[PDB]
């Protein structure tokens, strides 16, 4: 049987999952996190802000 | 005042009774047994000072982990004990140790405020005497937090969380390569 | 924006790596600190060959060979990093005085036009 | 008082009270007839295992308050994961037994 | 909470005035405990003159 | 404070007359830094919100990782994990 | 079809779990009178609902029944 | 690094005082600064209630 | 409360023993009755001998049939 | 031991407050607001200006800020007596889950602002308000049942 | 105070007479599944075997020569105390809105199913038996490991909660069914389930006869009966403690109970009901889960220490940290974060 | 840009077949090209050596502390190199050391000390038995660390009670209190003595030592180097206590005759371990000083590089003994390297240079180093301490020369056939260069630091 190998990275990826998936498929949710995290800033569009407060002093 | 439930804080001569235990055991294990029952009973004191959150991260990671490692090494390559305190093994004890218990109840005492004196030595050993603290009313306190606080600080302080990763990145790493002994 | 009235206070350079936040400051910047560089943007390449010349630091490693073989990649990685780091190093300043100081011809504009933030 | 302080006190009682019972009526009558090795996964599991628990004992104020860091204590504690995942990506090459004595070389004649 | 903070002038207030009754009558309860001998009851503790709360009280 | 200092005194001079027994030692050393916390969650207590007991969680985290080295040095008190000696 | 014996140890553990969900009901009804239970809003019923206790019991609505302020609370409590 | 102390309000008339260089005048914060140890300790405040205890221990 | 239960160790040594263990089979059920034997000699409360008892056994029987409660 | 004192007396210098009432002015909370919030701002103002100097704002602020909300309760116990029953009899079941009688609230809400004309002004213009018909939500468990009918009765006859 | 010390006997009475049952269920259950009968015989109907056995096994009371009687008297005591039944402090939701339990809920169950661990721990360091010890310390390691990722699972999914008392979760869950129905990992959560507290299908440290004829050390009288109902209500515990966050009590049809309470009652007539409708919602959630437990006992064989340590800290624990890499990213991504 | 050279590096270690012997000239490389291109940020240093300050707790202080991590490189690169060209995996802790020295160098407040002290001290405890395979490393660690322990929680409760009494923790909020409270004075001590674990102060003497010769050579390099200019560092940067009034005095009084009364000695580690302990004992004594600094910057460097040159040195002389001892540790004895100036007495005239070096003769370093520490001593009026550090650098010269003379006597017999061993030698020879001819740019440094 065959680990996964490097060079050929769309091979390896496939040599990867195929045969040791079992860190793939975690590493996938692990590059699904931040990576998407980051194609936010036009996906919200200016969706929406929170808006809560502690006690509001105002001023003169 | 239920008579008891004001000396029920007194609890500290049960920390002493069993710390007296915990440095003359018979076996070597019977000692760190009794170890988790002090810090069950310093989780008790947090509790009835007004920290029960803590006391709760105690029974998690005190005696949930490295209590729990204490026991874990203590079954496996188990040292060789010398028996319990024996009159010649208590021989030069009392002649430094009394001494040392005399000159740290003196360090107790110079964590005292501010008199350059032995009245400050005095003074804290009184504390509880002239005074009982008043507590107070809500004055604007909006949202409800006890350990919410303590990540709001570890946000302003966000410098030594990412440093103590560092340091439980060495708690990892270490006793790999120190016991794996690679091939 | 981006986030509430909190401030993140960071006036970083040192060694160990930060970067700045969305926005509530007069020091150097997020993402216009990438920006506004110079022809020293080579200099993260200059750096990009350094980490790879320890072909070069191979005076033999083992006996008699040379060209470390293709770890030199990682290296390659290093090479960019640091170099990197040495060109996120040229904040010039945000826009104070008595230096370089071609900010107030490059980025004195852009406070200038975007005149709603 | 008088909410749950009776049941981690009645509790107790109740156990003596269960062992107790037979420690009197069962018969004993006790007649007669009634260092070491290692590996290291059976200790640096436990040891590795005590890290990864105060981890989480370092995760849980932060998700405690989530909210009052928002954009913020996300990115705080992405790096904290990414500097502890690494850890892990150290540790997944190593950690495992090995089966010491299966031989396979060729066999060779004169 | 905005509810909340809606009602926070109000029970404030009603502690103020509270603050306020139980913290003078301690001063005079004190100065019938300390007439006689000349003693500084009617007297700041704290050195800049602005009002504070009574604490440590002995019961 | 006499809870935190009684208990981190008797815990430092149980490290020094400790002519039995290696890990009572180790562990003793241990309960100096719970003997600690209790000196440090009071004052945080007697003063206030999160100032002290940010470093009362800093040393509790770091209190782990202390037992964790003794303990994964302590099993290297020796040959490694068992064979011939003497 | 169905198992009828299997079912009837399941239909007792169900049931005593039942009556046991029912009984806290009723002693929490009848402990606070007729009216549901408040969860911990920690720092605020001690404000509120302590101050429901300086007033009355139970709720009311009206101007102020207050005698001496109603006798205001003060707690006190002895140094650690 | 300061959370919402029961002792906050005693910060800025010390931090005020040495908002100025007055802690090169060496004595302008000693008002300031000791009235902030007040708040820390309640010393001065223990002492005025153990004498008026032992006015209260002689009648 | 003694008789309901009723729980033996095996001892287990030959041809009875598969008879034993069709005892366990579906259709002459142990647990129709209460017989739920454990493999520990301290948790018993009768010891069923089945099989031939070798010379070599006997010795090991006794010794199990001493650690056993009263 | 959290024991507790009380002592009494009363002090000469200012006129005497009148208190107020129970948990229920929860369900008053906005409608103190809108109409005595400039008194709650001065008052929280002069406050905070006065570093350290309270129990100065009593005889002004802390017996002007307690008279608009007496005012109030008055108000709201003759104009929707039962309508304000109801509702905070609802809101004190349900643990003051104030999404909880958010059915009984457009009863009491119109009918405040039919007498007393005032309203529910939570500041901040991105979603919607009060009315949402929650449609994605956590509406209520124990639906009122003394107090379904009242707003039942109000979409039957008005 | 007599209101709570009734109260207090009626649920210590509910919990005891249950897992007193729950063994004489779970053994009819296989025997159905192992196409045979169970206990069929025992007095009035055959309901009762359990309840029988107890008072059967005690009267046995043996002390071993190799061991102290001082912890092993004690120490199944001590798992019987903590780990089955003032884990029940917290109340696991109590079905009803109320509990026995003030606050601050799901972090004391993690403190006391923590806790039992060396429970079981020093009840194996018993007999000083250098065949015995090291199946403890096998036992221990897999057990430690497990909590772990029950604790790093059930901390990310208060993440959407953020509120650690106990009730605020179970409020939150109302409306979505939050339970599993946007999240699956309870499966993982279920196979972390069977480990943690071991009734499983791994059977690990129970190597009855491969060892000296004896597997934990066979503390057999009281000791027994301690160790057995501590094992049995550890699984009702943490069956309800699953039930609890990561499967949902409060089943759906109190929230239609709006559509059905206004057709039923006038108004609040002794709240005499509801809390038993909505026991029965959390009972029937939590007999069905541990049903699947009476299943995976006889579905699949032990699990072969070496692959179960594989099993924990190479794959699920990993996994893991992914998921917790995206429900922080993905709430934040999609709207916004939890209040509390 | 060290966080991202560990996350890099740790890894590049996973998924290694343990060659582990080129990752050290990575790392080497890479801390180079980091000085190379991080040396740019002296410009920005210094104005009037105007600090900076990371989120409150961390501090820059631009001329002292960096030019600390840059001895900390400087070092750092001596010893990678020294690794390449008997190894374990471990530079990854190395570096994390390094992480934890410069956090202490840099560190405004307590939490940030504490941290990084005890991150600090467990790299220490752990590189002391990563060579695993020793009857002396296994019971020096655990000797190293049961005392690190007790030393830590000293740490922590001098800065408890530091707690106790304000409610602050940061040292930028002592701020010249003049009120001078006398327990504020004693937790200072307090804290003092607790950092001053490391020197190893006469009553804190003998534990550091056997420790030192139970490492292996190419470890006790790297921690008698370390945390004797960390700790110092950061105790010279803020100074705690104006003056002794006198604890710290008595301390230094009874380490610098108390540890050069341990004259006689014949192991070669025990040897130079008190040496690199009293000369660590010197800069105690502008611990005592105030608004003073650059004798120390300067000490630290024109002392460092020449405990590094010794080492390093005595590295070299392995090859010419015609006896070794155990696997891990070569050389442990002075009387192995007799006849040293018959074999290539180029490397006996760098030992020479280096060990007068430590006995301060002029030209070299000792009128650079003790002559600022005697300016900075008599600047305050320490007239008493002044003539006991003479007698401490007499005392200390003696058994200096031992070594140069059981160095250069007579050799049995050995003189030449060999093959080579090279190209580390331009570290040993910059080291000895950069020892003998500093007194060409002895005043150019007196102008920079003046202007920093
Ligand atoms: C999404 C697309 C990205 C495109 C980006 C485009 C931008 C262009 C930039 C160009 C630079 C390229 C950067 C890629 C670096 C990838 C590293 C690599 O692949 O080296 C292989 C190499 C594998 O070793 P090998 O011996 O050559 O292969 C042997 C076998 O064939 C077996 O080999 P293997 O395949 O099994 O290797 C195992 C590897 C799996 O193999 C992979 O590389 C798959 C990873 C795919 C990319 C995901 C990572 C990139 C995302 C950004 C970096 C996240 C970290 O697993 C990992 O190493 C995980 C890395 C850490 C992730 C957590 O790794 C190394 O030897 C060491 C290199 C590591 C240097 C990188 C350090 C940078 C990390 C930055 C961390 C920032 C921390 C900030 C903290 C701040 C604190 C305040
Ligand atoms: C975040 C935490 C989640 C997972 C991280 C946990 C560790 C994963 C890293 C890892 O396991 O790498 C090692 C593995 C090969 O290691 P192995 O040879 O088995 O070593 C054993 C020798 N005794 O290497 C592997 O094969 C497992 C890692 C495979 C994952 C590779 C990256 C997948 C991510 C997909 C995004 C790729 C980016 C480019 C996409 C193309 C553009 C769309
Ligand atoms: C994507 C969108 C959503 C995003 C959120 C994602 C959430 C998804 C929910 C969680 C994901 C589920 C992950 C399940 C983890 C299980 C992985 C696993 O078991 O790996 C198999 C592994 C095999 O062993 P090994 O030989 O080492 O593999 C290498 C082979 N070359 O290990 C083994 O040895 C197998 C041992 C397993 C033992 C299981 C025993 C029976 C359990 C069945 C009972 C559960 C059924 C009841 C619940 C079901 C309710 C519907």
């Amino acid at each position: 049987a065959n680990p996964g190998f490097w060079n050929g990275p769309f091979r390896y990826l496939r040599w990867s999952a195929h045969n040791r998936p079992h860190l793939f498929f975690a590493f996938a949710i692990g590059i699904a996190g931040p990576v998407a995290a980051l194609t936010l800033t036009p996906l919200r569009r200016k969706y929406l802000y929170p808006d809560h407060s502690p006690l509001p002093q105002s001023y003169p | 005042m239920y008579l008891t439930y004001y000396f029920i804080e007194i609890t500290i001569f049960l920390a002493i009774l069993c710390t007296i235990f915990i440095i003359s055991a018979k076996n070597p294990m019977v000692s760190i047994l009794y170890m988790i029952a002090l810090f069950v009973i310093a989780a008790m004191y947090l509790y009835l000072i007004g920290l029960g959150i803590f006391s709760l991260l105690y029974i998690m990671i005190y005696i949930g982990a490295i209590a729990v490692l204490f026991l874990f090494i203590i079954t496996l390559l188990d040292i060789n004990s010398t028996e319990l305190s024996v009159k010649s093994n208590i021989r030069d004890l009392p002649l430094v140790l009394i001494s040392l218990i005399v000159l740290t109840i003196s360090g107790l005492m110079i964590y005292s405020n501010d008199s350059i004196l032995i009245n400050k030595l005095l003074e804290a050993f009184g504390n509880d005497y002239n005074t009982i603290i008043t507590q107070d009313w809500f004055n604007i306190e909006n949202t409800t937090l006890l350990t919410t606080i303590g990540n709001v600080l570890l946000t302003n302080n966000a410098f030594i969380l990412l440093v103590l990763a560092i340091v439980l990145l060495l708690g990892i790493i270490g006793p790999i390569s120190i016991t794996m002994k690679h091939k | 924006s981006t986030p509430l009235v909190k401030t993140s206070v960071n006036y970083s350079y040192g060694d160990y790596p930060l970067i700045d936040a969305d926005p509530h400051f007069k020091r150097v910047v997020g993402y216009m600190r990438p920006s506004d560089y110079g022809v020293i943007g080579l200099a993260t390449a200059a750096l990009p060959a350094g980490i790879c010349f320890a072909e070069w630091l191979d005076p033999v490693k083992g006996k008699f060979a040379r060209p470390s073989v293709k770890f030199l990649r990682v290296a390659t990685m290093l090479g960019f990093a640091v170099g990197f780091g040495a060109a996120y190093a040229r904040s010039s300043l945000r826009f104070f005085g008595v230096t370089e100081n071609a900010r107030e011809y490059k980025k004195d504009e852009a406070q200038m036009a975007a005149r709603k933030a | 008082m008088n909410t749950f302080i009776i049941f981690i006190i009645l509790i107790p009682i109740v156990g003596f009270a269960l062992l107790a019972v037979n420690i009197l009526l069962a018969v004993y009558k006790p007649y007669n007839e009634k260092r070491l090795a290692f590996n290291a996964a059976f200790i640096l599991v436990a040891i590795l295992f005590l890290p990864f628990d105060l981890e989480i004992s370092t995760l849980l104020p932060y998700v405690m308050s989530i909210y009052l860091v928002s954009n913020y204590g996300f990115t705080i504690v992405l790096l904290f994961l990414l500097i502890l995942i690494i850890g892990f990506v150290y540790e997944i090459n190593t950690n495992a037994l090995k089966i010491n004595k299966h031989n396979k070389p060729n066999t060779d004649s004169l | 909470l905005w509810a909340r903070i809606y009602l926070m002038p109000l029970l404030q207030a009603e502690e103020d005035r509270q603050t306020v009754r139980r913290s003078i009558a301690q001063l005079e309860r004190e100065k019938e405990i300390m007439k006689g001998t000349g003693f500084d009851v009617d007297k700041s503790v704290y050195n800049d003159g602005k009002f504070h709360a009574p604490a440590l009280m002995i019961p | 404070m006499f809870i935190g200092t009684i208990i981190l005194v008797l815990s430092f001079l149980g490290f020094v007359f400790n002519r039995r027994n290696i890990i009572l030692a180790f562990i003793c050393l241990e309960t100096m830094l719970l003997g600690i916390n209790l000196i440090l969650l009071r004052n945080s207590v007697l003063f206030d919100d999160i100032s002290g007991s940010l470093f009362a969680i800093v040393i509790i985290i770091l209190a782990g990782v202390e037992s964790a080295i003794g303990l994964s040095l302590l099993v290297s008190y020796y040959r490694l994990r068992g064979v011939i000696n003497s | 079809a169905i198992p009828f014996e299997a079912l009837l140890p399941y239909g007792i553990i169900f049931g005593l779990l039942t009556a046991g969900g029912g009984a806290m009901q009723v002693l929490h009804v009848y402990r606070n009178g007729g009216v549901r239970d408040r969860f911990a809003i920690d720092q605020w019923d001690s404000q509120m609902m302590e101050r429901d206790l300086r007033l009355n019991g139970g709720q009311g609505r009206k101007q102020v029944d207050q005698a001496t302020a109603p006798e205001a609370f003060k707690h006190n409590h002895v140094w650690k | 690094t300061g959370g919402r102390n029961r002792c906050f309000s005693e910060w800025q008339s010390f931090m005020h005082c040495t908002a100025k260089t007055d802690a090169k005048s060496r004595a302008q914060c000693l008002p300031n600064f000791e009235d902030y140890m007040e708040c820390l300790h309640h010393t001065k405040e223990k002492a005025r209630l153990r004498e008026i205890e032992s006015v209260l221990k002689q009648k | 409360a003694r008789q309901g239960s009723f729980w033996p160790v095996t001892f287990g040594l030959a041809c009875c023993a598969v008879e034993m263990m069709h005892v366990s089979a579906p259709r002459y059920d142990q647990d129709r009755l209460g017989i739920i034997f454990r493999a520990s000699p301290r948790q018993s409360d009768i010891m069923i001998v089945a099989g031939t008892l070798t010379n070599k056994m006997a010795p090991v029987l006794r010794q199990v049939y001493d650690q056993m409660p009263e | 031991p959290f024991e507790d004192k009380a002592n009494m007396p009363d002090n000469v210098p200012d006129v005497v407050e009148v208190g107020a009432t129970s948990a229920p002015l929860l369900s008053a909370s906005y409608f103190i607001g809108a109409k005595c919030k400039p008194y709650n701002d001065d008052f929280m103002l002069c406050r905070e200006e006065s570093q350290g100097s309270g129990a100065i704002d009593c005889l002004k602020e802390g017996r002007r800020v307690t008279r608009c909300a007496v005012s109030v309760i008055e108000d709201i116990n003759k104009s929707c007596l039962d309508e304000f029953r109801l509702h905070w009899q609802c809101l004190e079941q349900n643990n003051h889950q104030l999404s909880g009688c958010r059915k009984a609230e457009a009863l009491l809400n119109k009918c405040v602002f039919t007498k007393l004309n005032l309203e529910k002004k939570i500041p901040g213009l991105r979603p919607d308000e009060e009315p949402v018909f929650l449609k994605k939500d956590p509406w209520i468990k124990p639906a009122v049942d003394d107090f379904k009918s009242v707003r039942a009765y109000a979409e039957a006859k008005k | 105070m007599i209101i709570n010390i009734v109260e207090i006997l009626i649920f210590l009475v509910c919990v005891l007479f249950s897992v007193a049952y729950l063994t004489v269920a779970e053994r009819k259950t296989l025997a159905y599944m192992q196409r045979r009968l169970g206990p069929n015989f025992v007095g009035y109907y055959g309901l009762l075997q359990a309840f029988a056995d107890a008072v059967k096994l005690l009267l046995k009371e043996i002390v071993l020569p190799k061991e102290s009687n001082y912890i092993i008297l004690v120490i199944s005591p001590l798992i019987t105390l903590i780990t089955a039944l003032i884990g029940w402090v917290v109340i696991p939701l109590g079905p009803g809105i109320t509990l026995g339990e003030l606050n601050l809920g799901i972090l004391f169950s993690l403190a006391i199913g923590s806790l039992g661990v060396f429970g079981s721990l020093l009840s194996g360091w018993s007999s000083n038996s250098k065949y015995s010890l090291l199946g403890s310390i096998r036992s221990t390691a897999q057990l430690i490991s497990y909590e772990l990722i029950l604790t790093s699972i059930f901390i990310i999914i208060i993440m959407f909660v953020s509120s650690l008392n106990i009730t605020t979760i179970i409020e939150t869950q109302r409306v979505v069914w939050y339970c599993i129905p946007l999240l699956p990992l309870l499966l993982i959560f279920f196979i972390a389930s069977v480990a943690e507290t071991a009734r499983p299908p791994f059977d690990l440290t129970e190597s009855e006869s491969e060892l000296v004829a004896g597997y934990f050390t066979e503390y057999s009288g009281s000791p027994f009966v301690f160790f057995f109902l501590a094992e049995y209500s550890n699984i009702i515990l943490i069956s309800a403690f699953n039930g609890y966050l990561l499967l949902g009590g409060y089943l759906s049809f109190n929230y239609s109970y709006l559509f059905n309470i206004l057709f039923n009652d006038y108004s609040y007539v002794s709240f005499l009901f509801e809390g038993l409708i909505n026991s029965s919602a959390y009972a029937i959630k939590l007999v069905f889960l541990m049903f699947s437990f009476i299943w995976v006992r006889a579905a699949f064989p032990r699990f072969t220490y070496d692959n179960l340590i594989n099993f924990c800290w190479i794959i699920l624990l990993p996994l893991l940290f992914g998921i917790f890499l995206i429900i922080p990213s993905t709430l934040y991504i999609f709207d916004s974060f939890p209040t509390l | 840009m060290l966080i991202l050279a560990i996350i890099s590096l740790i890894t590049f270690v996973s998924m290694s077949k343990l060659s582990d012997n080129r990752a050290i000239i990575r790392l080497i490389n890479i801390y180079l090209i980091l000085v190379l291109v991080l040396d740019s940020f002296l410009y920005l240093l210094f104005l009037n050596n105007q600090t900076y300050t990371v989120m409150g707790e961390l501090l820059i202080f631009n001329s002292f502390t960096f030019y600390i991590d840059m001895l900390i490189y400087f070092i750092m690169i001596v010893i990678s190199s020294l690794y390449g060209y008997p190894k374990k995996e471990l530079i990854i802790l190395f570096l994390i050391n390094i992480l934890g020295a410069l956090l202490i160098v840099h560190s405004n407040d307590f939490i940030t000390l504490f941290v990084a002290i005890e991150l600090q001290s467990y790299s220490i405890y752990l590189i002391t038995a990563i060579y695993n395979s020793s009857y002396k490393a296994s019971k020096a660690s655990m000797l190293y660390f049961f005392m690190g322990g007790i030393l830590s929680i000293l740490i922590a409760y001098s800065i408890n009670t530091y707690y106790s009494v304000l409610n602050s923790y940061t040292l930028h909020s002592l701020d010249s209190l003049i009120i001078n409270t006398l327990d504020l004075n004693l937790i200072l001590i307090a804290l003092s003595l607790g950092l001053l674990f490391k020197i190893g102060i006469a009553p804190l003497h003998k534990w550091l030592i056997s420790i030192y010769e139970n490492t292996p050579i190419l470890i006790t390099i790297y921690i008698s180097l370390i945390p004797k200019i960390s700790i110092l560092s950061y105790l010279v940067l803020s100074n705690i206590s104006i003056n002794s009034l006198v604890i710290s005095i008595l301390a230094i009084l009874t380490l610098l005759v108390g540890s050069v009364g341990g004259l006689l000695q014949i192991k070669i580690k025990r040897l130079l371990a008190f040496s690199g302990l009293t000369n660590a004992g010197y800069m105690m004594l502008l611990l005592l000083l105030n608004n003073n600094e650059f004798s120390y910057l300067y000490y630290i460097t024109q002392y460092s590089i020449s405990h590094l040159a010794i080492f390093m040195i005595i590295i070299f002389s392995i090859y010419y003994i015609n006896y070794i001892n155990n696997q891990y540790n070569p050389i442990i004895y002075v009387n192995q390297l007799k006849g040293l100036i018959h074999d290539n007495a180029y490397l006996v005239l760098s030992m020479a240079i280096v060990v007068f070096s430590f006995i301060g003769i002029p030209p070299l370093l000792g009128f650079f180093g003790k002559l600022n520490i005697l300016m900075s001593i008599l600047n305050n009026g320490y007239y008493f301490i002044s003539i006991v550090l003479i007698v401490a650098s007499l005392i200390s010269a003696l058994y200096y020369l031992y070594l140069l003379n059981v160095s250069i006597q007579d050799k049995n017999n050995i003189l030449i056939n060999s093959n080579e061993t090279v190209s580390s030698v331009l570290s040993y020879i910059l080291s000895s260069l950069i020892i003998l001819i500093t007194f060409g740019f002895i005043y150019n440094s007196l102008i920079i630091d003046i202007f920093n």
